[PDB]
């Protein structure tokens, strides 16, 4: 939940989750870019951010 | 080249140095107990040792 | 009188170590939102709102 994790401030589970790579799904309202190019998704933007 | 006096008195302050070793793992104990599990706080390391 | 075989002596010590006097600039230091404190018990401290 990304809402409980902004308002407790822990960011300790998220970080050893990003630190490694594990399959992880943050859940909770959030923007987005609209990408459309595909060498910009040959360039692997996804993880970047 | 010292006197066996000047040698004990200097080997004395060589021996018994008061200086040991820190890092992220001492830091962490050096705080108070009901800090280090308290969810109002959010300590961490954000520098190198 | 002066003997320079029992005056001679090797000193031994470390190289560069660097103390630290503070302790607690090592530690970043954040708190929750304190309309969402909590107790003890979990439950929120000024339950009033």
């Amino acid at each position: 939940n990304l809402e409980e994790l902004m308002r407790s401030g822990d960011y300790a589970q998220i970080t050893n989750m990003l630190l490694n790579n594990q399959p992880v799904a943050l859940v909770g309202a959030l923007p987005f870019i609209t990408d459309s190019s595909v060498i910009s998704l040959i360039a692997k933007l996804d993880a970047t951010v | 080249i010292l006197h066996p006096i000047d040698h004990a008195f200097n080997e004395y302050f060589l021996q018994h140095q008061l200086v040991e070793p820190l890092n992220n793992d001492i830091i962490f104990n050096y705080i108070p107990e009901r800090i280090r599990n308290d969810v109002n706080y959010i300590l961490n390391m954000d520098r190198n040792l | 009188q002066f003997d320079f075989r029992a005056s001679m002596h090797m000193l031994t010590s470390n190289l560069t170590f660097t103390v630290y006097s503070d302790l607690l600039a090592f530690v970043s230091a954040d708190t929750v939102e304190p309309i969402n404190a909590v107790a003890f018990d979990n439950m929120r401290i000024m339950n009033e709102l």
